[PDB]
RNA sequence: UAUGCCAGCUGGUGGAUUGCUCGGCUCAGGCGCUGAUGAAGGACGUGCCAAGCUGCGAUAAGCCAUGGGGAGCC
RNA sequence: GUGGAAGUCUGUUAGAGUUGGUGUCCUACAAUACCCUCUCGUGAUCUAUGUGUAGGGGUGAAAGGCCCAUCGAGUCCGGCA
RNA sequence: GUCGGGUGAGAACCCCGACGGCCUAAUGGAUAAGGGUUCCUCAGCACUGCUGAUCAGCUGAGGGUUAGCCGGUCCUAAGUC
RNA sequence: AGGGAAACGUGAUUCAACCUGGGGCCCAUGAAAAGACGAGCAUAGUGUCCGUACCGAGAACCGACACAGGUGUCCAUGGCGGCGAAAGCCAAGGCCUGUCGGGAGCAACCAACGUUAGGGAAUUCGGCAAGUUAGUCCCGUACCUUCGGAAGAAGGGAUGCC
RNA sequence: UGUCCCAACGUUGGGCCCGGUGAACUGUACAUUCCAGUGCGGAGUCUGGAGACACCCAGGGGGAAGCGAAGACCCUAUGGA
């Protein structure tokens, strides 16, 4: 478990009224990268998704502070707001 | 010649009628009037017939529903059948 | 629209044709309703 | 679990239309188990199933807006989109105008202050639209 | 307004029906007429030799 | 030697071919009117379960009499 | 000043229509569609339902227009191979 | 649309909550014609569904339309027999 | 009585519905019939027959389709806005089914569209396309005219908030 | 005033790659062609040369006198209306 900063600057390589739904993938790809887990066993907390959605689907904030844990016989994480 | 009740119409719909407000359901004949059907329950199972009420259904059939007097009992009436 | 009695009674009776055949007439004939009709698809008379 | 058909009964004993009604998501089985309207009004008064509230828009802002343009202000030519017979209808301030003058008139005869005559002569000239408003015919009376 | 599609639209009203004599869906509502077997025109059977080849 | 060409083998797909015939086609002989005593035709019913066909008509795949027939039938 | 006329004006009110784009589509969403622009919108107005007029005949503020995707003579079957 | 969760052998699209959105003469409410059971319930996924499907206007089986006072029914219109 | 968890109001303005009058127009004159009233009251009995579900549409209708088409009525008084049944935004209510998704700063090319220095129609058959102007108030307004009009001619100025 | 000088950068949907679904047009045969010539005088196929290792992806459409319609124009028929 550690606090992680998730910049969310590739999100603007996609149309922008769909920023927000691209932000929750990178948000996703960077822990699963980052704890060295499978994208598929990264859970996101609601939180994470109201946060990125704060301003609607085409306004995601630059960046976001996470916090995540690492556990389990298979190995998944788990994240949330900070 | 044609008989006026042609059968007790049993369906939960019907059972409740019969135990909530003493109302019995038959399959009639469709050219049977509402005062047929009242004349025919009481001279079939000697009941006072207060109320007749009709619907011909999508199944080609003609439906009754028949109210008997609080002097009889339905769910009693039926359970002879 | 409005149904008179007449029609209610053939619509009725399209009604009651429009099922399957029987499934021990299936084993009995050792082996298929031709007349099936959809209301959307099809088209009733009248 | 499936539980529209739920919703649909609940948006009934709740009097509210489907989309304001609201099922405790940790009673999914519980609510999938209700058939009847029965079901559904014991599960109400559990509070497992509940009316989420209605809203109505706010009018403060409006209310604001309201008081500065009774008071005279915010209506410069800057604000305004409608013709000026169309801000005010001229046959119906005529009719306020008028029915005024007249309503003035009348009360100065029953006093006694005017003649039938003086009276006379008078309303035909309002009639005949020669005072701007009652002021205007006050000072006229008074020579 | 083109003559197809669109103005196919148009079209719900109820003309010919079931016939009481003769069972087609040929008795014409409006003018109870029955373009099939002629009730309501003749008491004779509507019928015709052009219905069939000449010699049969 | 990949992509691939030609012919064949095993297995498909397809339903030709051959064989078969509860259906047709044509000829011949016989016979030949029905209906207000409501025909022909149609509709809707009618079965333990019954959608189609056939039969039948609220006595609804049937009721009665006589003769035939026969240990099976629905 | 009053009054409130008008085959009167503006108007994507409803509703009716369609000048241009020779745009989009052109094995279409569609055998006549889509978008913007455009015109009419108290009257020879628009609109629903009922009703009448039938094929060398209707109907036509006339374009040989329209009479069920078909009209300088409808459609169906027959004449007919 | 997205994040969690529910059910299920199986879930991007079946259901719950949250967050984010779309429709305001309509994408909301009641209905005429027309359709004809498409309505409700349970059980299903070979068929139908612009992908998938545990879903459904699909498949199987049941159920559902109750009137002196709402229509019809009565009157007559153009007009028809 | 009912309904509501509760309170279970009172006044006002503008007033759809509905009621009742006044005016004007016609080389146009705006149905008929059944029925009702006229013609009281009590009590009692009778009131049969047919329709009744559901869709009513970017999937229940017609268009071969779960078709961007076509298809009548009433909701025309929900809030801000403004002249407004206009735009735009928002309730009540409905929906995420104008139903395939995943990925590449996601190249060429195409459909729709935004911004372009200086020149300003040189482009083109042709200003086609796009743009310019724009609401409201004040000043002011030519030729011509059938004296109605032309006319919002043109041109000029103003416009927020407190 | 990007119509033009003279084009540029950007936006949304496609286009491209991946999962699923999944048609049609068209097809005498052969076919890697190019330059000339020849031929019913407008040839991928004949003749002479030249060039040419096979397959695949994307592209804009030069050619196949490309595909789509038994030429509408013109003439002819002891044709039609
Ligand atoms: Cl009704
Ligand atoms: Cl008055
Ligand atoms: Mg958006
Ligand atoms: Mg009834
Ligand atoms: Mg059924
Ligand atoms: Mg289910
Ligand atoms: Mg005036
Ligand atoms: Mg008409
Ligand atoms: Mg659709
Ligand atoms: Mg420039
Ligand atoms: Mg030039
Ligand atoms: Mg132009
Ligand atoms: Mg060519
Ligand atoms: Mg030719
Ligand atoms: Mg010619
Ligand atoms: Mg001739
Ligand atoms: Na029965
Ligand atoms: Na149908
Ligand atoms: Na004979
Ligand atoms: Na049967
Ligand atoms: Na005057
Ligand atoms: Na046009
Ligand atoms: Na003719
Ligand atoms: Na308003
Ligand atoms: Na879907
Ligand atoms: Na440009
Ligand atoms: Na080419
Ligand atoms: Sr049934
Ligand atoms: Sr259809
Ligand atoms: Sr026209
Ligand atoms: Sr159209
Ligand atoms: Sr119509
Ligand atoms: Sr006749
Ligand atoms: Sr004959
Ligand atoms: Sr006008
Ligand atoms: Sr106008
Ligand atoms: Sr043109
Ligand atoms: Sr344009
Ligand atoms: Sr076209
Ligand atoms: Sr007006
Ligand atoms: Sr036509
Ligand atoms: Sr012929
Ligand atoms: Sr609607
Ligand atoms: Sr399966
Ligand atoms: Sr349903
Ligand atoms: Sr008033
Ligand atoms: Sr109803
Ligand atoms: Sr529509
Ligand atoms: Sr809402
Ligand atoms: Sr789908
Ligand atoms: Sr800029
Ligand atoms: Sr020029
Ligand atoms: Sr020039
Ligand atoms: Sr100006
Ligand atoms: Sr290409």
């Amino acid at each position: 478990e550690r606090v992680v900063t998730i910049p969310l600057r590739d999100a603007r390589a996609e149309p922008n009224h769909k920023r927000a739904d691209k932000a929750m993938i990178l948000i996703r790809e960077h822990l699963a990268k980052h704890f060295s887990v499978d994208e598929d066993a990264v859970r996101l907390d609601p939180s994470i998704n109201e946060a990125a959605w704060a301003r609607g689907r085409a306004n995601t904030p630059s960046k976001i502070r996470v916090r995540a844990a690492r556990f389990e016989e298979e190995g998944e994480a788990i994240v949330e707001a900070e | 010649s044609w008989d006026v009740i042609k059968h007790p119409h049993v369906t939960e719909k019907a059972m409740n009628d019969m135990d909530f407000q003493n109302k019995l359901q038959f399959a009639v004949d469709d050219r049977a009037s509402k005062g047929e059907v009242a004349d025919a329950v009481e001279e079939q199972y000697d009941v006072t017939v207060e109320q007749v009420n009709t619907q011909n259904t999508m199944d080609g059939e003609k439906k009754a529903v028949v109210r008997l007097s609080e002097d009889d009992d339905a769910q009693e009436v039926a359970s002879r059948i | 629209g409005k149904k008179s009695k007449a029609t209610k009674k053939r619509l009725a009776k399209l009604d009651n044709q429009n099922s399957r055949v029987p499934a021990w007439v299936m084993l009995k004939t050792d082996r298929r309703n031709h007349k099936r009709r959809h209301w959307r698809r099809n088209d009733t008379d009248e | 679990t499936d539980l529209s058909a739920q919703k649909r009964l609940a948006a009934d004993v709740l009097d509210v239309g489907k989309n304001r009604v609201w099922f405790n998501p940790e009673r999914q089985g519980d609510i999938a188990d209700a058939i009847t309207r029965e079901d559904v009004r014991e599960l109400v008064d559990e509070g497992a199933i509940q009316a989420k509230d209605k809203k109505g828009n706010s009018r403060g802002r409006a209310r604001e807006r309201q008081k500065k343009r009774a008071y005279g202000h915010q209506k410069g030519a800057g604000s305004r989109k409608g013709k000026a017979g169309a801000r005010q209808n001229s046959k119906e301030d005529w009719e306020s105008r008028i029915r005024a003058q007249r309503t003035k008139l009348r009360e100065l005869r029953d006093e006694g202050t005017l003649s039938s005559s003086q009276y006379r002569d008078l309303y035909d000239k309002a009639g005949g639209g020669e005072f701007d408003s009652v002021a205007d015919l006050e000072r006229y009376i008074d020579a | 307004t083109g003559a197809g599609t669109p103005s196919q639209g148009k079209k719900n009203t109820t003309t010919h029906t079931k016939c009481r004599r003769c069972g087609e869906k040929s008795y014409h509502t409006k003018k109870k007429v029955c373009s099939s077997c002629g009730f309501g025109k003749s008491a004779k059977r509507r019928d015709y030799e052009w219905q069939s080849k000449a010699g049969e």
